[PDB]
């Protein structure tokens, strides 16, 4: 500070200005990233690996910032995308415009604790009409059209075009078989994409898809107990050293000769352990194969952890490197163990399915994985909004159409309550139009055009916009009545989480 | 030539010069004031609550710094006051409106919000303006003494108003009391250098300082004969041209004395008859006028025919070409008081012309000739509010609560208007409320919570009538508090205010030629 | 002025000066764009330092800017010349010229004969020019429901200052009917402002009052001398009766002021003598231009005499022209003993003095030599009469201008917004150079309406969405009607619903300005070889 000491990241500009920078600075791309969008935002890794996300996190978790608040608020966006799903971009984009209001209240010079409460009581006042803005609920998981609609706004507010087809797919993923009564498998149903075919050819499979190549004669039974091992056959090459390296140079050679008898007795023990599918993260080899052909066990030639862990998870298995003949602590959890060729590619298909504990593994297909990876992002939007764990989700109009419902009132309620308080309440309800503006300016029309119409249409829950021509001029799309809705829960956490950080980050002078 | 000028840069400098000029002047405004002290490039300091006095005496610049004094002077002449309002009002509206609205990117809807805000402003004013008696100088006093205390001076609040109160009522027009239009040649003020406020009083009529300038002239002869030129003293004063010689150097001295020797005969035919008054609009030369002063014929000159015509009938007269030629007879005396006061060696002829258009040049004095001026500067604004109470008996209370009274009334029309125009019409609204806020932030504490209490007060209690106190900041009644913002003076500042900002809107571009 | 620093005088050869000129045309034409149209913002422009002017008119701006560049020079003087044609299209002809001089010059380089590219900007002009007169499609004042009457009401309703325009629907058609002057060269053109139009407020602002014959507004209240005797005749007088100095035989040569007092004395009587010489001539109403001093007037008024002094001359002349009176007949001077004859007497059914709305005029009823009419406005205040007056002016000229040349265009660049793809297809089938130039000409049309709407903040993408989405190749037809709205109303920026509106231009300046728009382009072509005087 004034002194040799005091290493400080915030205060003065930093507090006043520079926090609001990374607030609005990061809130930039989420303006494009929530609500109906195609927006191409090209993200590559430290691998510099091409990708585009319409969800903030892959932009967010990609990024690097010395601003802890901006580094924090994502955890609320996390807490969104953790508890919830699409609407994660909404988290950041809301607060940033709301936060500028406080700094302009600091351009007014308004006291922190005084601006603090104005967002909060108004939030619970927004949370007051938020259930009042519950219009419908999500009636039946068993109803595809309920879940498609559930998936629609989900995929839409990331990707508007692919919306309903996917929304019909993952609704007909029949994840409804998970009652959402307090059980739904999120990972056990996880997508396994197929590079190749179409993304319209992208479908849902039930039972665990494993795109990795079947080896050995396919499983002797189905319900075949599942030996999931990190390297049961990597070859007989040594697993045995603490650093997994050479001790003396003579050990690697013996692994060629007794390989047969090992890869006999080993997968013989796989036949002996009861596993008719042994999953080898290490390499498939002929002797294993040849003997797993004699023993008719399906080898799973090579494994991602995502393969292994899921098999470690879903099967209850433990993936372990093996040379000696192994045993099953693993067995199966799976009552049908398949090699199927899906996407035309050989696909290991494990299946056990229950109202609670099913695996319905969506098989995406498509010419590019840089398609399906962002598609999965757009798809996981609804996979999330599936899990609310109120089957009837108390849908409020999605797409921010029920904003102006709150927006008009809380800000009219704004002047109702008094003082430096009332401004932050008024400011609170002024941050609604941001997302529609952000969206309508993704379709390229200002709020005031759009929003004065949303002000003109008054109490609807219906009107909002942001990718369409009806987005442009009319300020009328149905983000309610057209099949776009959103659960109270997400919309709660949409308001709730966007409420929390914005206030809490306001304190820091360091 | 290849030149073009782009967009915001002028508009910024407009908004820049707009608000900056507004800053100190709006803090110089109000019961709690400030001072704008210039420091001349020479080292002389100039401290005035009026930046119009400061800016004209310092650098005046091509942007609205050029356009602020014009509309200030436009606000200077008409009513006589609001001088500090327009630049703090125009600097007020343009900033808050444009940028946000030019961030919404449009000139046009911004232009309309002015005329939008104009009527609601007219509306809630004319509504919540309070009619005050035209014929009661006391009911005039509380409204008229409020407009004196406005700028730098409460000193002449009682005195200037008192001198202003009855005079303006006692004025008339060509179209008729005074009332109606703004004519300030019926508001006239001529100084009495030195003197005292006790020697001063209300002169409801006109004085001619040049009527009697000497004890020799007609004095206190109360049936006047005022004479317009044409025979006794003719239109032509030209040379006699007797025995002129172009070949003589002595004739050069002769031709200049010969001008007045014919004028000598002109004022001599005044002597041959002696109509007790003589007026000449081209003025009389001295050598002839000495003879006028021998005949006790008051010599009126360097004050206009229209002036004298308005004074003659109002003091009474029969005009003739020459008294031996009577065109027709008029009334002998039109006034009740013919008074010549002497302060210094100068004689000041005060002819009270009662219920007369006249020139209404009103007797006023300070202790010295300088504070004598602050009688007039207040008298003007006093006579302004005198003519205003005559013009508009209805005039608002406010501490600037009118500037809220409109803004929320704007807002509640703005809420009713909606459209995109809602935002400009509201972006014009919140501008108005910084003016009284600066008055009551000069007071202190939270002037927002005040405006909260204000806009609470607005529809709750009242808008402008039950107001905010410029010396306090609490919610009060400016009528009860006796503070008054004159309706005309209010609206007039705004008519002048709205336009310059529209010009600054219109101008993204200038030239050097 | 970019290019080399060694040589100068518009000498780069090169395209440097040429690009400079398309830049030199730009900035000059750029100034007009924000001034383009009435919605063009008034531009405060500093002529020296304190010398400053606020102008949204291109031509007036073009007057201010001293042109070192010929590009600047060929754009200014020509829009200054189109301003001296009419002045409709000043801001128009400027803008398109910025593109077309790059369109005019460029392809002449590419040859296909040197002369070809130029007529392409002339032919597409004539194409449009032929299309111009073809347009009643929007703004029909060549015909209409009331035609010119509702065209007034509509051109009122366009500029309308109130719920009025109804009484002002008729006033404008009176303006062509009240003026019978039938302008020279066989034109039945009637100047709209040549009518006696005497602005007098009072009562309902909505009201206005036509007068049988031309009306003469005379001063009221400063004449106690009777202006009122119901008569068949006025004495139209350019003439004066003064008590003070009618003539001087006594000068400052005379040392005594008394000797003029005596000639000052006689002149007061001959005024009484003069006014009863006209009464002896038989006119119990006279229209006098003269007057006296206020002191004299105060005495002379209360003395009494028959005169109407200081009559408006433009009315006096027209009425004397209308009634048959002369402003001068037997009077060679101002003397009050001069005899008066009947040649200065007006011939009409009656001279009757009607004071209504606190307003009295000398009303010459049915002036016999020629039909005459004068519309007395009624405002709530004086500005209201001016308020309603300018809204008439839309209605006024447009009634007059369609009489100048028949039909019109739909105003604004919407009329050309259809012509663009018309003339780019009229380019397209031509091919070769003739697809190039002819399309270059039609594409350059389209900046006007946007920048028109831009000045009104209805802008560009909005208007091109508005314009040639309406405009079609499916309907290319001017028709008489709208299967496309090709009109653009500007106080607005957007095409509107008023198809009699006087805020759409007539057919006149259009055929002109396009040639001038083609002109400023082809104008700069002309230099042969190149040199530097050094």
């Amino acid at each position: 500070m004034l002194k040799e000491g005091a290493k400080h990241f915030s205060g003065l500009e930093e507090a006043v200005y520079r926090n609001i920078q990374a607030c609005k600075e990061l809130a930039q791309t989420t303006r494009t990233a929530y609500g109906p969008n195609g927006m191409n935002k090209m993200v590559i890794n430290h691998l510099e690996k091409l990708f585009v996300t319409n969800d903030a996190a892959t932009i967010l978790r990609e990024l690097e910032v010395q601003h802890p608040a901006a580094k924090m608020i994502v955890m609320a966006s996390h807490m969104q995308e953790q508890e919830v799903g699409d609407g994660t971009n909404f988290v950041l984009v809301f607060a940033g415009a709301l936060l500028e209001l406080a700094e302009e209240l600091l351009r007014i010079g308004l006291s922190v604790s005084e601006v603090i409460e104005g967002y909060e009581i108004a939030c619970r006042k927004a949370h007051e009409i938020l259930p009042n803005l519950v219009c419908c609920s999500a009636k039946n998981l068993r109803d595809i059209d309920e879940v498609s609609s559930l998936l629609r706004t989900s995929i839409m507010s990331k990707q508007y075009g692919n919306e309903v087809f996917l929304a019909k797919l993952i609704a007909q993923a029949c994840v409804s078989i998970f009652p959402d009564s307090g059980h739904f498998n999120v990972d056990n149903i996880r997508v396994c994409k197929i590079l190749g075919s179409g993304i319209s050819s992208s479908s849902v499979l039930h039972g665990m898809v494993f795109k990795k190549e079947t080896e050995g004669d396919v499983t002797s039974v189905k319900d075949a107990k599942i030996a999931v091992y990190s390297c049961p056959f990597d070859g007989m090459i040594t697993e045995t050293k603490g650093t997994v390296l050479i001790k003396t140079a003579e050990e690697l050679m013996n692994f060629s000769k007794g390989e047969e008898n090992l890869m006999d007795a080993q997968v013989k023990a796989i036949a002996d352990t009861g596993a008719n599918v042994v999953v080898t993260g290490g390499k498939v080899a002929d002797m294993a194969l040849h003997y797993a052909n004699k023993y008719n066990i399906m080898l799973v030639r090579l494994n991602s952890k995502w393969d292994l862990r899921r098999l470690c998870k879903t099967v209850g298995a433990t993936a372990l490197p093996r040379l000696t003949p192994p045993v099953l602590e693993e067995m199966g959890h799976c009552d049908s163990v398949y090699l199927s060729e899906v996407g035309d590619t050989q696909v290991v298909v494990f299946k056990h399915e229950k109202e609670d504990g099913a695996i319905s593994t969506i098989v995406l297909r498509g010419s590019t994985d840089n398609l399906m990876d962002d598609i999965e992002r757009a798809v996981d939007d609804g996979v999330n909004t599936f899990k609310v764990l109120t089957r009837d989700k108390r849908l409020v109009p999605g797409g921010g159409a029920t904003e102006i419902e709150l927006a008009k009132q809380i800000t009219s309620y704004g002047e109702t309550c008094p003082g430096l308080e009332q401004y932050a309440i008024k400011k609170f309800a002024e941050a609604f139009e941001a997302i529609p503006r952000a969206l309508a300016e993704n379709s390229g029309v200002k709020a005031n055009e759009v929003i004065s119409k949303l002000y003109a249409v008054h109490q609807e829950g219906n009107k909002n916009v942001g990718l369409d021509i009806e987005a442009e001029v009319p300020a009328v799309k149905d983000m309610l009545e057209a099949g776009i809705l959103d659960t109270y829960l997400g919309k709660y956490w949409a308001i709730k989480l966007a409420t929390n950080a914005a206030v809490t980050v306001l304190r820091v002078d360091q | 030539n290849t030149k073009r000028e782009s967009g915001r840069k002028v508009q910024s400098g407009n908004i820049n010069a707009a608000k900056t000029i507004a800053d100190i002047i709006r803090t110089c405004l109000g019961p709690k004031s400030m001072m704008k002290m210039l420091l001349d490039p020479m080292g002389g300091i100039v401290m005035t609550n009026d930046g119009n006095a400061i800016l004209r005496e310092i650098q005046v610049q091509h942007p609205a710094a050029k356009s602020m004094i014009e509309i200030s002077r436009t606000q200077d002449e008409e009513v006589g006051d609001g001088t500090t309002s327009v630049i703090i009002l125009a600097g007020e509206m343009l900033s808050v409106a444009e940028h946000f609205l030019e961030q919404q990117m449009h000139p046009t809807v911004v232009i309309s919000a002015y005329r939008k805000a104009l009527d609601d402003m007219i509306s809630t004013l004319k509504k919540i303006s309070i009619p005050v008696d035209i014929s009661d100088s006391d009911m005039m006093l509380n409204i008229i003494n409020s407009s004196i205390t406005t700028k730098a001076i409460s000193r002449w609040s009682s005195l200037a108003c008192n001198i202003a109160l009855d005079a303006v009522k006692m004025v008339q027009f060509e179209e008729n009391g005074r009332k109606e239009i703004d004519i300030k040649k019926y508001a006239r003020v001529e100084k009495i250098p030195g003197g005292i406020i006790e020697d001063s009083c209300v002169l409801r009529g006109v004085m001619i300082n040049k009527d009697v300038t000497h004890p020799r002239m007609r004095r206190y002869i109360k049936n006047p004969r005022i004479v317009l030129l044409d025979s006794s003293l003719e239109y032509k004063k030209g040379e006699s041209q007797t025995d002129i010689e172009i070949t003589r150097e002595e004739d050069f001295t002769r031709i200049l004395q010969m001008e007045e020797e014919y004028i000598q005969q002109l004022c001599e035919d005044i002597i041959q008859l002696k109509p007790d008054v003589v007026i000449t609009e081209k003025g009389i030369s001295d050598l002839a006028q000495h003879y006028l002063m021998r005949a006790n014929i008051t010599a009126i000159r360097r004050v206009r025919k229209t002036d004298n015509n308005r004074i003659a009938r109002a003091c009474g007269a029969r005009i003739v070409s020459r008294p031996e030629e009577l065109r027709e007879d008029d009334v002998g005396t039109g006034a009740g008081l013919l008074e010549i006061k002497k302060i210094g060696d100068e004689y000041f002829t005060f002819i009270t012309d009662c219920k007369d258009p006249k020139a209404c040049t009103i007797l006023l004095r300070g202790a010295s000739k300088e504070i004598l001026s602050e009688v007039e500067r207040n008298l003007q604004d006093a006579m302004q509010v005198c003519r205003n109470v005559l013009l508009d008996p209805q005039l608002v209370p406010g501490g600037g609560a009118s500037e809220m009274a409109v803004a929320h009334a704007l807002t509640e029309k703005s809420k009713a208007m909606t459209g995109v125009e809602q935002w400009p019409y509201r972006a014009v609204a919140q501008a108005l409320e910084v003016i009284p806020r600066t008055l009551i932030q000069n007071c202190g504490a939270s002037t927002i919570r005040l405006l909260t209490s204000l806009r609470a007060k607005h529809t709750q209690e009242n808008c402008e009538t039950w107001g905010v106190n410029g010396e306090t900041g609490t919610l009060v009644d400016m009528k009860e508090l006796g503070i008054w913002e004159p309706l005309a003076v209010k609206l007039q500042t705004y008519k002048t205010a709205v336009e310059t900002a529209v010009l600054l809107l219109r101008i993204d571009d200038i030239v050097s030629g | 002025m970019e290019g080399p620093l060694s040589v100068f005088g518009d000498r780069s050869t090169g395209e440097t000066i040429r690009s400079q000129n398309v830049m030199a045309a730009a900035s000059i034409a750029n100034i007009v764009k924000s001034s383009l149209g009435p919605v063009g913002l008034d531009k405060m422009l500093v002529d020296d330092i304190g010398d400053v002017t606020i102008t949204n008119d291109g031509a007036t701006i073009l007057k201010l800017l001293e042109v070192e560049h010929p590009a600047a020079k060929v754009l200014c003087e020509l829009a200054d010349l189109q301003d001296k044609e009419v002045g409709d299209g000043t801001t128009s002809v400027v803008i398109i010229a910025a593109e077309l001089l790059k369109n005019a010059d460029e392809l002449v380089k590419q040859k296909i004969h040197p002369t070809s590219v130029i007529s392409g900007y002339r032919l597409a002009c004539k194409e449009a020019v032929r299309y111009i007169n073809e347009n009643l499609i929007v703004n029909t004042d060549e015909l209409g429901r009331d035609c010119l009457i509702n065209a007034a009401k509509t051109s009122m309703s366009s500029k309308i200052i109130g719920i009025n325009g109804d009484f002002f629907a008729n006033m404008v058609v009176d303006a062509v009917l009240a003026i019978k002057y039938t302008d020279i060269r066989g034109q039945p053109r009637y100047p709209v402002n040549s009518v006696n139009i005497l602005k007098a407020h009072g009562r309902s602002q909505m009201e206005s009052m036509l007068i049988s014959g031309y009306a003469l507004n005379c001063v009221v209240g400063s004449q106690g001398m009777p202006k009122r005797i119901v008569n068949a005749k006025i004495a139209c007088l350019d003439f004066s009766l003064q008590k003070t100095k009618m003539k001087l035989g006594v000068q400052v040569v005379i040392t005594d002021p008394e000797k003029l007092d005596q000639i000052r004395q006689r002149e007061s009587d001959i005024t009484k003598e003069r006014i009863q010489k006209i009464l002896a001539t038989g006119a119990n109403v006279i229209l006098t231009t003269g007057g006296i001093d206020d002191m004299c007037l105060k005495y002379f008024v209360e003395a009494g005499a028959m005169a109407v002094r200081r009559v408006l001359k433009r009315d006096l002349k027209r009425i004397a022209k209308a009634s048959g009176a002369t402003i001068l007949s037997t009077l060679a001077n101002l003397e009050g003993e001069e005899t008066f004859e009947a040649a200065m007497l007006g011939q009409a059914e009656e001279v009757v003095q009607e004071r209504i709305c606190d307003d009295e005029l000398i009303l010459i009823k049915n002036t016999k030599a020629r039909t005459s009419a004068s519309i007395i406005l009624r405002g709530a205040n004086d500005f209201m009469c001016d308020e309603m007056e300018r809204s008439l002016h839309d209605a006024l000229c447009v009634v007059k201008r369609v009489l100048e040349s028949k039909s019109v265009v739909p105003g604004g660049g919407a009329v050309e917004a259809a012509l663009s793809i018309y003339l780019e297809n009229y380019a397209t089938s031509m091919g070769s150079r003739e697809q190039l130039a002819i399309a270059e000409f039609a594409r350059s049309l389209l900046v006007i309406p946007n920048t028109l709407a831009v000045n009104a903040a209805q802008d560009s993408t909005d208007l091109v969405a508005k314009l040639r989405a309406f405009h079609n190749e499916a309907q290319v037809n001017p028709e008489r009607k709208n299967l496309k709205w090709i009109g653009l109303d500007l106080s607005n920026g957007k095409p509107r619903d008023n198809k009699q509106a006087g805020v759409f231009e007539p057919t006149i300046v259009k055929v002109k300005s396009l040639k001038f728009a083609t002109e400023a382009a082809i104008t700069i072509l002309r230099i042969d070889d190149l040199i530097k005087l050094h």
